[PDB]
């Protein structure tokens, strides 16, 4: 789903 | 002045990558590849060092939409 997002948000930059 | 010399720019830009990042991954979970790979592709671009993004990224795409989002990058 959408809170996906939550795994790229913690690998950020 | 130049783009970066405000305080606020630096809040805009993290409120854009989080934006698109929601953006894409919602596209994604609604079967539109083609548009969330666009706004993936938007928040990487503004990511000083997107090398653990595009690594979970791969892990995390089909691989043939990782290969459009190449396309795209």
């Amino acid at each position: 789903g959408p809170r996906l997002s939550r795994l790229l948000s913690a690998a950020g930059c | 002045g130049p783009l970066g010399s405000d305080l606020k720019d630096a809040e805009a830009v993290q409120k854009f990558f989080l934006e698109e990042i929601q953006l894409g991954e919602e596209l994604l979970a609604q079967g539109d590849y083609e548009k969330g790979v666009d706004h993936l592709t938007n928040a990487i671009a503004v990511c000083g060092q997107p090398q653990q993004l595009l690594q979970v990224l791969q892990q995390t795409l089909p691989p043939p939409v990782f290969q459009m989002l190449l396309t795209k990058l």
